[PDB]
């Protein structure tokens, strides 16, 4: 009933009131306790006072303008508060979002126009405030974004974002275009899809254009001023309501298609969004809004939202703020990049380096090889001109920065070297030997190495202080992580330069201490090894791939093993066995190694040789090899699907814990973002480290529930699932 | 479990086709009233006040079929206002469920004479016209893992190993036996021609039949449920549960699946004392009924546990049954049922089925029941078992004995 | 042969039509909530022995389409062998579901059956399913279609029930419903509706107006004189009842059943089925009966159906301790009481649909559960439950406390 959260009973005010001689009120949001406006308790109380005043003075108010005094318009909900919400707080969470939407609903139905003056980023609750207005004007400035990214944090737009966008665009368009993926739009795209109505060049023109629109709206359309389309008697929802035969014929396919897209992964936010959108479209606006609040409280008090808020807000913020960057190092600009190797990795590194605006010299052993490496960038620009994401004159300058060559003399003037040749220590020693004296004296010597330790590779060059690991991931144009490995003789001066270069090409960096396998390759190895062990035990390969997809991985493990090449995996198992047998120990082979050698003996070592666990024809993947079931007696072992899912997730979660104990990783933030962005650990877990403190199954939640499930897995499948002592008590 | 329940009459309309069908101009209510008037013609001295209920199955009770169409039939046909009238919906088995419920009402002693059956004008009220939560509610759809019956039929053929030629072979078999039944006069007594308000003929035969079907013509047909499974993603949904199955083989087409048709059926069920008081001759006896179910994603494996339950409930085995009648929703469903219980082929759907003549959802159960009453009498056989697969993974079965 | 026993009878509170607490709750959720309550009371119940779920629903369209009973079985995670069938016999659907469940148990071919009904009239309004008797002119013209309300006013006109008479019964219903609530009679059978988060949505019958007075009821306008003069249904009814010159429109929103949302569930089984699951029988289904009367007056079906179920059980009015008749309209209850000379203190003793609402498909199972409780509370023996039905039908049931 009230615009305030409490009927009984000291927050700082965040809104400035200004009524001009025309009767136009300007609400300027300016939270003094931070650099951005956020739906905290200060905003809620401040907006409640403003809305109360708008009602009390309604006889002398002609229009309203909502504006901001920060760089951004409004950032959204308070993540620091939402991450602490417990299941017993569901009533308080529900009451908070109901109060927030009560304020916006009154603003929406004052009987007079309200205009949002969007000066910067309007995200989440920020856009929801703007959606409650009758007209939206956005400044076409740099860095401005608009969208509802709540699903990215395991949440949903609970301040009316679902209800209002469904009223604006219908169920299908709102869900696909705005809600389901949380897409962030630039002001030009926002007007194109319908989130914004008008654009201006600078932020100074917003309030004047807002007041001018109010003056024209009151004269041109006096009957519809301040009335949203859904508050008119003849409102018709675009695409129809669920009770109309047109939409009712395709509506049953929405949850199945969503389940197909998610592959059965346990991520509840998209389903909750779809349910709220459809259920809300069956009832009046206020009933729809209350339903939205109930689904919001269900997500906020759940565990997945806590996982995704931890990784995609806090962990990403700690990384993007130099959490693993050395202290007090000045920036050293980069003039020219030299990429050694024109394979898929080296060609991808050259593309993302040229797309960032750098001059790149792409060298291989032959000019024919370096040219087809540049052709990798040419095929990406052609698909970028067809879709229409870049111009011809800008795509011309991109490919012009890539200079394919086969002569080491063309590395003259290169102050940044990225090697991407075959995994071989003396090969990388030879390749760096030809080039370390032709490049600049202070040039960085980077190596895209999977497993070979950086300390050993550094001996092959003279200046070991500028030698560093710069690990990329295939395909380089789409994978956003760069695993920076610090060798023993690697200086902090070279750490910062690669850190800056990673940010310059638009990628996220993690810093890892030198060790065989580093973090990404070592952890992803336990993932594919766990699946191959299931194949050897007799589990149907179709179930193994289903367990990987329903676990949340972007690619099923047998399909991934083919891309990784089984001869690389056998080579890694040999290097691991040699280190144990040279120290006098007895090597315990992972049960997957017998499966790797079996496939190599059968001449099916992966996709490069056109035969692996799948069949390949015309370069496309056809299906699982029919001879697979006869080779491993598939079907003889039928464990429950959740056991297969947990064996894969736990193998990686446990290996992540070892990497933290051994000092490979320095922070759980790097562990989480590195596992998510590097090797594709399921995002609903929040990362392979968050998976431990946030595990939820039929046997409870928390680290203790994680250890119990690990012990249950160890009793049935092997001692490798035994939790280390750092997780016990 | 006291009063025995007997079938005294069992009639049905011909089944008119969906596209350019003869019954498209006929309201679903008129199809039922036409069958009521035929019962009066066959028993002009029947005291209708002894009829205590009219139970009609209907899977889409909306529009022309809404508002309790059974009660509408009672009032429109001038039946006594005390004759009741209730509509029920148990998906495909609604017609047999109405008969079973009528039989159970008689056995309880609290009902004497009941009209049971069903009606479905699929050309006027298409399937799904009634909405529902399992389909049109995302939270429920997501958890129940909703998958259309068609994908479940293809999934059955994939698991059991029924090839495209296997299901098409059954489709040809059904078209042949249906044509032989019509040519031999088997349906001359129970198929009641539909006439208009002036007595003019509208339809007198099962116009969905294609007697000249050949194996080559069926092989040319395209999988009718490939664009629905791909664009809807229902294949991926089904394989998330049946995770050991890599690929679904889409073998079902419009030639080996049941036809979409209009039709109605009516059965007169009563006790022995009710039949003797009205001068009715009992044609068969309801021995036992049973209802069970199976996985809802595969959906169409319900008839197997329902048949076993009605056999054990009646104290019978497969060998004791002379005729098995299973609705031909999809060819793979019948082949799966035949494989599970080792049904002799000469005893299964001996007069053809829904692939040839059509599947008017709410009426099909009563139609195939009356088919077996006639065929037991024509062969002078003793027992027949009738069953239908049901959406949502259900199953209903009934055993009748000729009297 | 086998005797049919009632083991549980529960219902949701009834939410009102305008600004109702249950408007945001899907009909399926109402049923699932009652299924979870049954599990809470019997956590060791082997659900595999439940052979069918029978739900009445008068408007099986939209949220209530597609066999909502089967939807409830699957959405609640009940065994796939538990069946699920929807039926519609208009107002008596909830009791017909119970009666059909009892007859299936008596036949021996069913052991344990869940029965009841659901109707969310605020989300799926009455008449949303269409129908020939209303929308097809040929049969509408023949069956002399007339809304139930004109028949209710016609009953008052023929029987000489004044506006004060029907308002006096309306007041009594409100008073008795309020007394039953404040007395804690409904504490165990009304199951509060909660959301996916456990938050309360509704825990009481919010249609009730316990502060009703005879003066307030006298101020209301006849709610069905606009339906009579716009559709011409007055003249249609008087063409059949040609000896009455004018219909006295006495029924209002204060003396007619309320339009509400709600659901009800009843567990019915044999003695052997209850003994195997450790269930204690609460009542026995003694007899059921269905009959009817003139479809134009539409609301005189209760009398022949009650007469028929008494004769079938070998009982008379004097043998019955409690009479429960759905309060569709005040005159319907007053005529039923006049026809059978029902003692006032035995009729609808805990209030009725005038106070608490009439959620069509569920009402029969709700008032059935009300009598199971009140027999146990009074330590009485027999109750007779009956409901008037659209189209001129009638259903009646006799239960016996165990
Ligand atoms: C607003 C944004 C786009 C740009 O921010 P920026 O200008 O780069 O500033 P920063 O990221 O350094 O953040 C600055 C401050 O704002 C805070 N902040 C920003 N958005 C916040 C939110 N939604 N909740 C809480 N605090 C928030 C940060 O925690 C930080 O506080 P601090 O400086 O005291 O540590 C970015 O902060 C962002 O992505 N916000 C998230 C919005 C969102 O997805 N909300 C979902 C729930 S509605
Ligand atoms: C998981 C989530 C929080 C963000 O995950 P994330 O951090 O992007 O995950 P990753 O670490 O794998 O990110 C690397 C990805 O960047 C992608 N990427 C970067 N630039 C890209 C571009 N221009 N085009 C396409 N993909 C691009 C890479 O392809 C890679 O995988 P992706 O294509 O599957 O996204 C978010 O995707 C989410 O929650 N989505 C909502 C649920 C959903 O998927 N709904 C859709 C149903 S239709
Ligand atoms: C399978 C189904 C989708 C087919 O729909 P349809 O394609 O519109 O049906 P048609 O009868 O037109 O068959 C398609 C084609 O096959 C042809 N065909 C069908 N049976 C044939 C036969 N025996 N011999 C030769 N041709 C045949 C038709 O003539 C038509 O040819 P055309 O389209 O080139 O003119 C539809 O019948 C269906 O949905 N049935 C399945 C059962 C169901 O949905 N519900 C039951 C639930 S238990
Ligand atoms: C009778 C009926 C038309 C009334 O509908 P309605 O006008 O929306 O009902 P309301 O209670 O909202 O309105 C009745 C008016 O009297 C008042 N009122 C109702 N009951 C009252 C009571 N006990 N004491 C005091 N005032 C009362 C209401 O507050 C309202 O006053 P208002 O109009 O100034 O707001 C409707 O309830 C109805 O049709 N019910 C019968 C069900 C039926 O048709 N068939 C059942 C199948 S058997
Ligand atoms: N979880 C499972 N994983 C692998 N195969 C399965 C699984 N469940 C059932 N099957 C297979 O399904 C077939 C029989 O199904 P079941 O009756 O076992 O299924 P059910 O477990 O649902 O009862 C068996 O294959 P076959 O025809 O080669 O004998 C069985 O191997």
């Amino acid at each position: 009933s009230s615009h305030h959260h409490h009927h009984h009973s000291m927050p700082d005010n965040t809104i400035q009131w200004d009524k001009d001689a025309d009767g136009i009120v300007t609400l300027t949001m300016d939270d003094p306790s931070g650099s951005t406006n956020v739906m905290n308790e200060a905003y809620i109380e401040s907006m409640g006072k403003a809305v109360d005043r708008l009602v009390a003075e309604k006889d002398s108010i002609t229009g309203v303008v909502v504006a901001s005094a920060k760089k951004t318009f409004f950032a959204g909900g308070d993540v620091k508060t939402m991450i602490q919400a417990r299941p017993e707080d569901a009533g308080d969470v529900f009451n908070t979002v109901e109060t927030i939407k009560r304020q916006l609903r009154t603003l929406e139905t004052l009987g007079k126009p309200v205009v949002a003056a969007i000066n910067g980023a309007a995200l989440g609750g920020g856009l929801e405030i703007a959606l409650a207005c009758h007209h939206r004007i956005a400044a076409d400035v740099k860095g401005s974004q608009l969208g509802l990214p709540e699903v990215t944090l395991g949440l949903l737009p609970g301040g009316g974002g679902v209800t209002r966008t469904v009223r604006m665009f219908g169920i299908q368009n709102a869900f696909v275009s705005v809600l389901a993926q949380g897409t962030r739009f630039k002001p030009a795209k926002a007007k194109e899809i319908g989130l914004v109505d008008e654009l201006v060049a600078t932020v100074e023109e917003l309030v004047p254009a807002a007041k001018a629109w109010i003056k024209e709206e009151l004269k041109a359309n006096p009957d519809g001023a301040g009335v949203q389309p859904w508050d008119k008697k003849g409102y018709k929802m675009p695409g129809g309501t669920p009770s109309s035969p047109g939409l009712a014929a395709i509506l049953p396919s929405f949850p199945s298609n969503l389940r197909k897209q998610l592959k059965g992964a346990p991520m509840p936010a998209p389903r909750a969004i779809l349910a709220a959108a459809v259920e809300g479209a069956q009832v009046d606006f206020d009933t729809a809004s209350r339903i939205e609040s109930r689904y919001f409280a269900s997500l906020v008090t759940g565990q997945v939202a806590k996982n995704m808020m931890q990784a995609f807000f806090f962990d990403l913020q700690a990384i993007n703020a130099g959490g693993s960057r050395p202290e007090g190092i000045g920036k050293t600009p980069i003039k020219r990049i030299g990429v050694l190797g024109a394979g898929m990795m080296g060609a991808g590194i050259a593309y993302v380096s040229a797309k960032a605006g750098y001059e790149v010299v792409l060298k291989d052993v032959s000019l024919e090889a370096a040219a087809k490496g540049k052709g990798y960038s040419e095929k990406l620009e052609a698909k970028a001109l067809e879709r229409g994401r870049t111009t011809q004159e800008r795509s011309d300058a991109l490919l012009a920065r890539i200079t394919p060559t086969a002569d080491a003399a063309d590395f003259k003037g290169v102050d940044f070297v990225i090697e991407a040749v075959f995994e071989n220590q003396e090969l990388k020693h030879k390749v760096f030997g030809e080039i370390e004296d032709i490049v600049e004296p202070n040039a960085i010597l980077g190596s895209n190495t999977s497993t070979l330790p950086i300390t050993g590779l550094a001996t092959g060059v003279k200046r070991q202080e500028d030698f560093i690991g710069i690990h990329f991931f295939s395909p380089v144009d789409k994978m956003p992580l760069v695993e920076i490995i610090k060798g023993e003789k690697t200086s902090d001066e070279a750490l910062a330069r690669v850190f800056d270069y990673t940010l310059a090409i638009g990628k996220t960096p993690i810093v890892v201490n030198d060790s065989r396998g580093f973090f990404t390759s070592r952890v992803i190895g336990t993932f594919v090894n766990e699946a191959l062990a299931m194949l050897g035990e007799g589990v149907e390969p179709a179930s193994i791939e289903q367990a990987g997809s329903q676990a949340g991985y972007p690619a099923p493990p047998l399909q991934l093993s083919d891309e990784l090449n089984l001869e690389l995996m056998h080579k890694i198992a040999v290097a691991t066995r040699k280190g144990v047998e040279d120290a006098g120990g007895t090597y315990q082979p992972h049960p997957a190694e017998a499966v790797v050698e079996k496939m190599i003996e059968l001449g099916r070592s992966g996709r490069l040789k056109g035969a692996g666990f799948y069949e390949y024809a015309d370069g496309k993947r056809s299906g699982l090899w029919p001879g697979l079931r006869e080779t491993f007696k598939s079907g003889s072992s039928q464990p429950p699907l959740q056991d297969m899912i947990d064996r894969m997730l736990f193998a990686e979660a446990l290996e992540t814990q070892k990497c933290l104990d051994e000092g490979v990783l320095t922070s759980t933030a790097d562990a989480n973002i590195g596992s998510i962005m590097g090797i594709g650990f399921p995002p609903w877990t929040g990362g392979s480290a968050q998976f431990i403190v946030g595990y939820s199954g039929p046997a409870g939640t928390g680290k203790a529930a994680f250890v119990a499930r690990a012990r249950e897995l160890a009793a049935a499948y092997g001692d490798r699932f035994l939790p280390p002592e750092s997780l016990l008590s | 479990m006291s009063e025995e329940a007997f079938i005294y009459e069992a009639i049905r309309t011909p089944r008119g086709k969906q596209k350019n069908g003869s019954l498209h101009e006929v309201k679903p209510l008129s199809l039922v009233v036409g069958l009521i008037d035929e019962l009066r013609k066959r028993h002009p001295d029947l005291d209708e006040n002894l009829i205590s209920d009219v139970i009609l199955g209907c899977v889409s009770p909306v529009g022309d079929q809404g508002g309790d169409i059974a009660r509408a039939a009672v009032l429109a046909s001038g039946m006594p206002v005390t004759s009741g009238g209730v509509q029920l919906n148990r998906f495909c088995a609604s017609g047999l469920e109405a008969v079973n419920t009528a039989a159970q009402k008689v056995r309880s002693g609290w009902d004497d004479l009941v009209l049971a059956g069903g009606v479905e004008s699929m050309s006027r009220v298409p399937m799904g016209s009634d909405g529902g939560a399992m389909g049109l509610d995302p939270a429920t759809n997501y958890d129940v893992m909703f998958v259309p019956q068609s994908i479940g039929a293809d999934l059955i053929a994939t698991i059991e190993g029924f090839s495209r030629e296997d299901v098409d072979a059954y489709a040809l078999r059904s078209q042949q036996k249906a044509a032989e039944a019509w040519s031999g006069g088997y349906f001359a007594k129970s198929v009641v021609p539909v006439r208009d308000q002036n007595g003019l003929l509208i339809l007198d035969h099962d116009e969905h039949m294609r007697p000249d079907t050949t194996k080559e013509g069926l092989a040319k047909l395209k999988p009718a449920f490939e664009g629905l499974a791909a664009l809807g993603g229902f294949d991926d949904v089904a394989l998330q549960k049946y995770h050991w199955v890599e690929k679904i083989n889409h073998v079902h087409t419009g030639g080996n699946s049941s036809g979409i048709v209009d039709g109605a059926a009516l059965v007169m069920i009563g006790s022995a004392a009710a039949g003797k008081l009205q001068g009715l001759t009992p044609r068969a006896r309801i021995v036992a009924t049973a209802t069970s179910g199976a996985d809802p994603v595969i959906m169409l494996t319900g008839p197997t546990p329902a048949t076993r339950k009605v056999l054990d409930r009646a104290g019978l085995t497969v060998d004791d049954i002379d005729l098995f009648e299973l609705n031909e929703a999809f060819a793979s469903v019948v082949l799966k049922f035949q494989k599970d219980l080792n049904i002799p082929d000469e005893k299964l759907n001996v007069n053809g089925g829904a692939i040839a003549m059509g599947h008017p959802l709410g009426a099909t159960g009563a139609m195939i029941l009356g088919t077996m009453v006639d065929e037991l009498e024509r062969r002078n056989a003793r027992r027949a078992l009738i069953t239908l697969c049901i959406g949502g993974g259900m199953g209903v079965a009934t055993i009748i004995e000729r009297v």
